[PDB]
């Protein structure tokens, strides 16, 4: 009649991805955790652009969208910054946004590659991932001799539910029950399917025997970060975000019970 | 037109991989070895780099509107 | 149900047999059985039907 | 105390006409105390059954050891003494047909009761003297337990 | 032309009760929790955590429509219990799960970073 006692075991941790295993937890909890990893982890992404000059072959909406998809370092600042909607300021301020600026002109005869390295931010903590000192710089647009591109962007705090640019993951490999013991899938020819990397079976075997008393446990994860948040910070922010969502829901629930009590 | 920034499917950054991919092709790499060297394991990201047509380089051959 | 059946089947399936006391006893209750066997008006009505 | 049948059914065959489904198998069984053929559909995935096994089948109208009708509702928070605890496999179905060898004049000596456990069908055929409590449109249970 | 703003999925439009409790009259000790601006992320966990409660006879959730951003959770408990109390304990238990999982994840991260 109470909660379970989940455990965790990290099998790999790098700057790009984190591979871990959660045990003694429900499939609903593990799936919600994955959904938070994908849609409800706030990060900093350009969400406001003012094109002061754009003579390139790509129209303004194209440049805006392309800047929006550029990931920005959001490791420790995203927890400090608030949502522009909740901020009580005027258009912007350092508490709710990060100013960026771009001013490039192709004076030489060679094509000028406007890259993420040209995005100058007012805050040194929020910079393009390629700009954090390997990987090359993201390409915003190529310019021809005589063309110019000058704009002024502002980054905001958001999560995946608002737009995919605020999704900090580049893939969340969620898996459970590598050996089909629970038979949640039914392979018509189990011998034709390959073995999961987390599978523990001899090559002569195809799938584990059926377990009537089995329940989904030991969920395997591989959270590849896009660069904005460290792979482990994505998980911590996801757990904290889901706990905050449940806490606010509990507040509204209690306010509704006492409404009738 | 220009190489996208994220992979449409997963979201992996690919915008910074186009130039490296071309440099590898000129470096006598196969498209598969190049996509592996760039760290593109999912076939969705491999689709992004392998099916791209860089038209921007041809749009830059036309004189601009302003000099 | 009274188009294809042959004359024999038609009669065996549709003519109410009110002379088989055993069958009447099984299908109908004692009061109905006795009434059907004794009363002749009911039998005549069944035949007319 | 509501029990409408109780007899052992040595399993004589499983899926004689061939395996039609995967998580279900048809068992053709015969008893020894009453000589009653039985065609049953069970969930061999969770309750496997092998050729030659021997089980006790107890078709009852209620699970409560004391005579008391059931409400047909799923209430797992009921701690009263139920006869299901003493068995392994328990089903819940309804009688949807009772055939027999009755003629226009002679009564039925041999009967064949059909029951449907949410699709899993059973045909219990034998002597009518032992299948008098079986009536159509009556919710019944199975209470099948494998013994050695 | 008719595309709803993306923030409509999570942001309440205005004067919108985040959660509404409606007593179900079909059966006793049952209620419907209509939560606005939520989805399967919370509906699934709350359903599962209520199913884990032995005093909960029925626990289910649904999204009436994908375009709408509302969710309905039906909860039926034993007469000695209450659906509101069940929903409160389920949320408290989910919160404890996330707190404990977060703590153990911090510990694992530290142990892995050191060695
Ligand atoms: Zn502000
Ligand atoms: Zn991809």
């Amino acid at each position: 009649p109470y909660a379970n006692q989940p455990t965790v075991r990290i099998t790999e941790l790098t700057d790009e991805n984190v591979k871990f295993i959660i045990e003694n937890t429900d499939l609903a909890v593990a799936n919600s955790i994955r959904r938070v990893f994908i849609a409800e982890v706030p990060i900093i992404a350009i969400d406001w652009v003012q094109i002061d000059a754009n003579s390139s072959v790509l129209h303004d909406e194209f440049i805006a969208h392309r800047l929006g998809l550029i990931p920005l370092t959001s490791d420790d600042i995203v927890d400090k910054l608030q949502y522009s909607r909740d901020c009580t300021c005027e258009e912007f301020c350092p508490e709710c946004s990060v100013e960026f600026t771009l001013d490039v002109r192709c004076n030489e005869d060679q094509t000028r590659h406007v890259t993420s390295r040209d995005l100058i931010s007012n805050s040194p903590r929020v910079i393009p991932v390629t700009s954090r000192n390997e990987q090359d710089d993201i390409l915003i647009v190529k310019l021809r001799k005589g063309q110019e591109l000058r704009l002024r962007a502002y980054a905001k705090k958001g999560f995946g539910k608002e737009h995919a640019k605020w999704n900090p993951t580049a893939g969340v490999a969620f898996e459970y029950d590598p050996d089909n013991a629970l038979r949640h899938t039914v392979y018509p020819k189990p011998e034709e399917w390959p073995k999961s990397e987390y599978s523990e079976l001899d090559e002569d075997e195809s799938q584990a025997p059926y377990d009537p008393n089995g329940k989904p446990e030991r969920f395997y994860y591989n959270v590849e970060s896009c660069g904005s948040l460290r792979p482990e910070t994505i998980v911590l922010s996801a757990l904290s975000g889901l706990k905050k969502k449940l806490s606010d829901l509990q507040t509204q629930l209690s306010h509704e019970i006492q409404s009738d009590v | 037109m220009i190489i996208p920034v994220r992979c449409f499917t997963c979201g992996k950054i690919v915008g910074n991989k186009w130039e490296a991919y071309l440099g590898l092709l000129q470096a006598e790499y196969t498209e598969g070895d190049a996509l592996d060297a760039l760290g593109l394991k999912r076939y969705c990201c491999r689709r992004m780099l392998l099916a791209h047509v860089d038209l921007i380089e041809k749009l830059l051959n036309y004189a601009p509107l302003e000099k | 149900a009274t188009l294809k059946p042959s004359n024999k089947a038609f009669e065996k399936k549709f003519r109410f047999d009110y002379t088989n006391e055993r069958a009447l006893r099984r299908t109908l209750q004692e009061d109905l059985v006795k009434d059907v066997l004794s009363n002749a008006h009911i039998q005549n009505e069944l035949e007319r039907e | 105390a509501g029990i409408l049948f109780e007899d052992i059914f040595d399993v004589k065959d499983i899926d004689p006409e061939g395996k039609k489904f995967d998580r279900v198998s048809r068992l053709h069984c015969e008893s020894e105390s009453f000589k009653m053929d039985l065609i049953l559909d069970v969930n061999i995935q969770i309750y496997p059954v092998d050729l030659g096994d021997k089980f006790r089948l107890v078709i009852a109208s209620t699970l409560y050891e004391d005579g008391t009708l059931d409400d047909g509702e799923y209430n797992p928070t009921d701690d009263r003494p139920s006869r299901a605890d003493q068995f392994e496999y328990v089903m819940y179905g309804k009688v949807y047909r009772i055939e027999g060898d009755e003629t226009s004049t002679e009564a039925a000596t041999r009967l064949s009761a059909y029951v449907s456990y949410g699709g899993l069908l059973m045909r219990l055929q034998g002597d009518a003297n032992n299948l008098h409590g079986f009536e159509v449109d009556s919710r019944v249970y199975l209470l099948m337990k494998k013994l050695a | 032309m008719n595309a709803p703003p993306a923030f409509e999925s999570f942001l309440l439009f205005e004067g919108e009760k985040k959660i509404t409790i409606n007593k179900d009259t079909k059966v006793p000790n049952a209620c419907l929790f209509t939560i606005n601006k939520e989805d399967h992320t919370l509906g699934n966990i709350i359903k599962s955590q209520l199913l884990k409660d032995p005093q909960v006879l029925f626990a289910g959730y649904k999204v009436p429509h994908p375009l709408e951003h509302k969710i309905i959770i039906r909860v039926q408990t034993t007469p000695d219990y209450s659906p509101q109390e069940a929903f409160t304990n389920a949320i408290t238990d989910l919160i404890s799960e996330l707190s404990l999982l977060e703590e153990r994840f911090r510990v694992a991260i530290k142990d892995k970073q050191e060695g």
